[PDB]
């Protein structure tokens, strides 16, 4: 068949691009997550819970690497999500393919946020529903990136994305300083995502990644059931 | 209303209305019966003479689509035909890339999901066409199918398209269509579609008769002349 | 068929009338009816009016 | 709650919902039937009944479970044209899968596909998205027997008990207070607590001639379709 | 009715109303009839202008030499399926070197106009062929129609005004299929007389009639040659 | 959420009168009752004691729109 | 007991009630639909029941009501806004027809154009009965209708 060739989302009369705007209801009502750098690394922290007891949890993944050293979470919808995931995926290989090097945090969140900025303009599509947080230690220092349905991106030390994320960002405000370990930095979002979690966190209701300079990580349950123990 | 414009459309219950706006094209149609014998199938079509300048022998509802397949088609006569010019078609790309002669479970799975593909997009429309597809094999016996506007098809043993439809396969269950042979059942098809259609509705209609087994070797053919005539002289033995 | 004398059927639509207060007088003078008789039903068909 | 057009194409709504997918779910409804899946210590076992109205029809074109692969079987719920249009992909993504990368398809690697074209249908403005669910079970090495839903909004899972139809809450109410005991499965207590499942919730206590039984294990990976006579003699086993 | 604006939607009833509103377009044209002996197919127009000075406008079109049409409609589309019919005639007898049978032709048509009216923003062809040719088998007369639906038979009037010549042709059919080219004709002219108001009939300038017959090429008669058919009528009885 | 519980209660470990009125019966059917109606309660309230006065569902009674024609 | 009958809106619903008013002797009782609705509360209900209270004294009676969509039309939940009062009329006709004291003295004969409008409720099978539909005449009909 065929598209539709003209765009779906028109300026209103008072200036607001309205499809963006209902686009950002939808992340603000997705799973809370936090993440948080500092010094030698950077927390990815979110929150997993499954509706009943009957989903097997060790079968999809909120956090999932991009290269070997570049992970990515988010708070949105899921189906969206796993798509420009399969994007990024692809777009760290055709840099690699030329300049034999892996890529730059930045120079992927460059070309990330332009995936998105072209499927808000384009003919017959809606935008995308999904805001991600991605991190990564390319050169020792280590970065924290948030992009949005709109197609820009931030540069953040420490935020929350996802339902009652004006709490979060009050209570990093009151938590986070420059000089914080790794494991200092877990230990805090864990005391963040407390916050809105319901009453049982335990070893598989959240899920956490970690970048080093030995690359990206993700936590298995044994040690986040100790992360999980001795918090609060 | 607004929901049901296009077919790209659901309703706020769940379903899709010019589907079934398509299939309601169908029952002003006039009658396609057609069940399968032991050894054969047996299609049968009453056909309505609108007027007398038409000729006998016209614009027939009862297609031949392979050597050994056959249609009886119930709907938009344009749409009728034209589904049969790809069921035609598909069947020569079958026989020149593989060899032999399409079975009926592949042919009516390929024709469905070419009906199917109109049921989904805005710059198409569905079909107004429900039909029917038999044949018989040496190697599988008879076969008999049917497709819906829709897409769905299914297996029967006797089967009934047009205005009349549950007033039709109401008197097909009270055969014995398992034992009987591709004779007996002529008479049968015909008795059954005299039942039907009051002559207040119609003044005058013709029979029309198809006819596949082995018996006819194979092949898909008419009925002969003299054949029919025993089941026309069948006819007025029903106001007993 | 098991009460006959006890229980109180309702149509909910003989209980309105264009006065002003009349409407609401039956409701205070069934339910002090019901106490009057202390085995008893009330049955209340067609809520949807009311 | 609603403006523009958002109850008719695939755009947001002011609440960040979109109605057309939400309307889909219960589209699946409207087949008036439930199937459930669950996953055992070293087998796999999908029921699900059929409902045949007719006498005329024949019973055996009629099977909801379908062989995707040679070693992977599924189930389809909702309406009929768009789940058999979904299991032709599901074959040929296989295929693909095979000659391009020479070795069997693991079954959430091919839930993964799925669910990635389903997810263009609501994500484009234009196609209609495809109104019918889709479970599979499948032996995988080094991870035992596996159960996966896909639903048409592009969602995946997997499970250990799976429903989904009419009766779908009333059937996952059951299975939670029976997985939750924790008593070891064995081949036979798998099919038995999958029978009472739908015995239960629907309340029929039937024959074996209305379901229908898939099932694999590590020692048989092929996926097998169960005869009418050893339903039977589940059957009457379970009435002890 | 909002139901009532492009081919692709459906009625609640079933019945696309734009393939109606097309059937509107061929009745808005002048009348003509066809007919057909055992052997010989005979077709008669009645031609219209606008002006006393302007000149008629023709209907019959030769496509090749056993077969020919008349149209009914507007004229455009008429132009666009005639040149499609010429090109579908000549090329069979270039592969295969033989006259191409009518029937065979005609589904062709049939599959030509029938995917306009399933797309989005395509129109369906107003237009009213009357179809008169040989096979091997004789004479045949063919009728199409917007809804891409053709008909078998053996006698028919499409245009405005074409019921009274219908109710005309039923009641001496029985006829027809015996005489010679010369009442066959002049059967048919007394169906034209007919469809007319009851003042004017067949002033020798707007009849046009063309035959195609077993040793006959087909032919086309305007206007000077109309004379010796036209001639032989009685006067209308009142 | 104990809104009729809470005064229940409050009427029982009490020393003061307690003045109990459903707010739906100043809606009598002839004219000038209910203000007389109204009146009378806390007059009632004045002679007897330090009272406490209970109105119930006074969306009978206050509400919004108004109408003067029925 | 209770029929119904319905189609386009010109093919004679009427036409069958003026017949039958002319053929049996009966006490004939007719209704408009919108006659039953009220500007107070609980005038058209009481309406209702005073008819058929009068077709149960005339024990041999029919009951016809024409264009039952004026009050039969379909409940739906709403808020801030609304009518009401109109249901009122039609949830007591369905009870005042069916439910609780039932009796075989009366019948009722019903005629509307449009039937996707109207309640479910009153479309049960023991409230509206026999439900016939009126087609557009074929072609024979039509050269015996002029
Ligand atoms: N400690 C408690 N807190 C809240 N509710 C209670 C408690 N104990 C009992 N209840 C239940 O709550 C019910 C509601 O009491 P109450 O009528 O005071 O609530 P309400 O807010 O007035 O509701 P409504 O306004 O609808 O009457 C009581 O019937 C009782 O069964
Ligand atoms: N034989 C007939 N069949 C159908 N309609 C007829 C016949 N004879 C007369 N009529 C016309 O049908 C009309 C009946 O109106 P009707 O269709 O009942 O209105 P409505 O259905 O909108 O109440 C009368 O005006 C009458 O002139
Ligand atoms: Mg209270
Ligand atoms: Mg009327």
């Amino acid at each position: 068949e065929r598209g539709y060739s003209f765009s779906l989302t028109t300026f209103s009369p008072s200036g607001k691009l309205v499809q963006i705007e209902y686009a950002l209801a939808a992340v603000a009502g997705g799973a809370p997550s936090v993440g948080i750098k500092a010094a030698n690394g950077v927390v990815l922290a979110t929150e997993k819970k499954q509706k009943s007891i009957l989903y097997d949890e060790r079968s999809v993944h909120k956090v999932e690497p991009i290269t070997k050293h570049i992970g990515l979470v988010y708070s949105g919808m899921g189906p969206d999500y796993r798509v420009l995931v399969h994007r990024a995926r692809k777009l760290a290989q055709q840099y690699y393919l030329v300049y034999q090097e892996p890529i730059p945090t930045a120079q992927l969140v460059q070309r990330v946020a332009s995936v998105m900025q072209e499927y808000t303009q384009s003919g017959g599509v809606r935008p995308f529903g999904v805001s991600l947080l991605i991190c990564g230690w390319n050169e020792g220092r280590p970065y924290l990136f948030q992009s949005d349905p709109s197609g820009a991106y931030f540069a953040w030390k420490a935020t929350a994305m996802g339902k009652n994320y004006v709490n979060g960002k009050t209570f990093l405000e009151k938590r986070y300083n420059e000089d914080l370990e790794l494991e200092d930095a877990i230990h805090t979002a864990i005391l963040t995502l407390k916050e809105s979690f319901e009453g049982q966190m335990t070893e598989d209701n959240i899920e956490v990644g970690i970048c080093n300079e030995a690359g990206f990580r993700r936590l298995t349950p044994t040690e986040v059931k100790d992360y999980l123990a001795a918090i609060a | 209303t607004g929901y049901d414009l296009s077919a790209s459309t659901f309703s706020p219950d769940g379903r899709v209305f010019q589907v079934e706006y398509a299939m309601k094209a169908v029952e002003n149609s006039s009658t396609a019966i057609g069940i399968r014998c032991k050894d054969g199938v047996v299609f049968g079509v009453e056909k309505l003479v609108l007027s007398k300048l038409y000729e006998e022998g016209s614009n027939k509802r009862l297609f031949n689509v392979d050597r050994h397949v056959g249609m009886a088609v119930a709907g938009l006569l344009a749409d009728a035909r034209s589904l049969a010019d790809i069921a035609r078609e598909e069947a020569s790309n079958f026989r020149s890339n593989f060899g032999y002669n399409i079975p009926l479970k592949h042919l009516a799975d390929r024709v469905a999901m070419y009906v199917h593909a109109y049921t989904l997009y805005s710059a198409v429309r569905p079909f107004g066409c429900s039909f029917m597809l038999g044949s018989y094999s040496v190697n599988d016996g008879a076969q008999l199918y049917m497709i819906d506007p829709s897409g769905v098809s299914y297996g029967y043993w006797g089967c009934a398209i047009g205005k009349a439809r549950q007033a039709a396969k109401t008197e097909i269950e009270k055969l014995q269509m398992k034992e009987m042979t591709c004779r007996d059942i002529v008479k049968e098809v015909a008795k059954i579609i005299y039942i039907v259609h009051d002559e207040v509705k119609d003044k005058a209609f013709e029979l029309e008769l198809s006819w596949v087994g082995e018996l006819t070797n194979g092949r898909h053919e008419i009925v002969p002349k003299d054949i029919r005539e025993e089941a026309e002289k069948y006819a007025k033995e029903s106001l007993k | 068929s098991q009460l006959d004398c006890n229980f109180l059927k309702v149509v909910s639509s003989s209980i309105v009338d264009k006065y002003i207060g009349e409407s609401a007088r039956l409701i205070r003078e069934m339910f002090n009816y019901a106490r009057d008789h202390q085995p008893c039903i009330i049955f209340m068909d067609e809520i949807d009016a009311i | 709650s609603s403006a523009g057009f958002d109850r008719h194409i695939t755009i947001f709504s002011p609440e960040g919902r979109l109605y057309q997918v939400e309307y889909a779910f219960k589209a699946i409804n409207q087949g008036g039937l439930t199937s459930v899946a669950v996953r055992g210590k070293d087998c796999a076992v999908i029921v699900t009944q059929k409902k045949v109205p007719d006498k005329l029809l024949d019973s055996s074109t009629v099977t909801h479970l379908f062989k995707i692969t040679e070693n992977i079987g599924c189930v389809m719920t909702g309406m009929t044209a768009d789940s058999r249009s979904q299991v032709q992909r599901a074959r040929y993504e296989a295929a693909n899968w095979k000659y391009k990368y020479g070795y069997e398809i693991p079954v959430d690697m091919l839930c993964k596909r799925i669910a990635d074209i389903s997810q263009v249908y609501t994500q484009n403005a234009e196609m209609r998205p495809l109104g019918c669910c889709m479970i599979l079970i499948g032996i995988d090495e080094e991870q035992g027997p596996q159960v996966y839903k896909c639903d048409p909004a592009g969602y995946y899972c997997g499970f250990k008990a799976t429903a989904a139809g009419v009766k779908q809450t009333e059937s996952t109410s059951f299975l939670e207070k029976k997985v939750k005991k924790k008593f070891d499965w064995t081949f036979e207590q798998t099919v038995e607590t999958a029978i009472t499942c739908l015995s239960t919730v629907l309340s029929i206590d039937f024959k074996p001639s209305e379901i229908e039984v898939g099932v694999v294990t590590v020692e048989n990976p092929k996926f097998r379709i169960l005869t009418e006579a050893e339903i039977d003699a589940h059957l009457v086993a379970l009435a002890e | 009715n909002q139901y009532d604006n492009d081919v692709t939607v459906w009625s609640p009833q079933g019945r696309i109303h734009q393939i109606e509103y097309a059937m509107e377009a061929v009745k808005q044209g002048s009348a003509t009839v066809g007919l057909k002996s055992k052997t010989h197919a005979v077709l008669v127009a009645l031609k219209r202008a606008q002006s006393e000075l302007a000149a008629h406008q023709k209907k019959i079109l030769h496509v090749d030499n056993h077969i020919g049409i008349s149209i009914a409609g507007l004229t455009a589309d008429a132009r666009l399926l005639c040149n499609f019919m010429r090109q579908e005639c000549l090329d069979s007898r270039f592969v295969f070197d033989r006259p191409l049978p009518v029937s065979r032709l005609v589904s062709l048509i049939g599959s030509k106009t029938q995917i306009p009216t399933q797309r989005y923003g395509r129109r369906p062809y107003g237009v009213g062929l009357l179809i008169a040719g040989y096979d091997d088998m004789g004479p045949h007369i063919f009728q199409t129609c917007p809804s891409a639906n053709y008909f078998d038979c053996r006698a028919m009037s499409i245009g405005a005004r074409s019921q009274s010549a219908r109710t005309y042709l039923e009641r001496h059919m029985s006829e027809f299929m015996e005489c010679n080219l010369n009442e066959l004709v002049k059967h048919g002219l007394r169906a034209l007389r007919e469809t007319l108001p009851a003042e004017q009939d067949l002033t020798t300038k707007n009849v046009s009639i063309g035959i195609v017959g077993k040793d006959l090429e087909f032919t086309i008669y305007d206007d000077d040659d109309v004379s010796p058919f036209l001639e032989g009528l009685e006067e209308r009885p009142q | 959420c104990g809104k009729t519980m809470l005064a229940k209660a409050v009427a029982h470990h009490t020393t003061a009168a307690f003045i109990r009125v459903v707010g739906s019966e100043f809606v009598q059917k002839y004219l000038g009752e209910g203000p007389r109606m109204v009146r009378d309660v806390f007059r009632l309230a004045k002679e007897n004691a330090p009272a406490i006065i209970f109105i119930d569902e006074i969306d009978a009674i206050a509400t919004k729109r108004f109408d003067a024609q029925t | 007991k209770g029929v119904l009958m319905y189609g386009p809106p010109g093919t004679g619903k009427t036409l069958l009630a003026r017949a039958c008013a002319a053929q049996t002797k009966a006490t004939f009782l007719k209704l408009a639909g919108p006659q039953l609705v009220q500007m107070f509360i609980g005038d058209g209900a009481k309406l209702v029941r005073d008819a058929f209270a009068l077709a149960k004294e005339k024990a041999p009676s029919i009951i016809f009501i024409d264009e039952l969509d004026a009050i039969g039309t379909k409940r739906f939940d709403s808020e801030k806004a609304g009518d009401r009062e109109v249901q009122r009329t039609m949830l007591e006709l369905l009870n005042q027809l069916d439910g609780f004291q039932p009796n075989t003295q009366v019948k009722v004969i019903a005629a509307t154009n449009r039937v996707d409008i109207l309640d479910p409720a009153l479309l049960r099978s023991g409230r509206l009965d026999r439900k016939i539909e009126f087609p557009m005449p074929n072609e024979e009909a039509r050269a015996r209708i002029m």
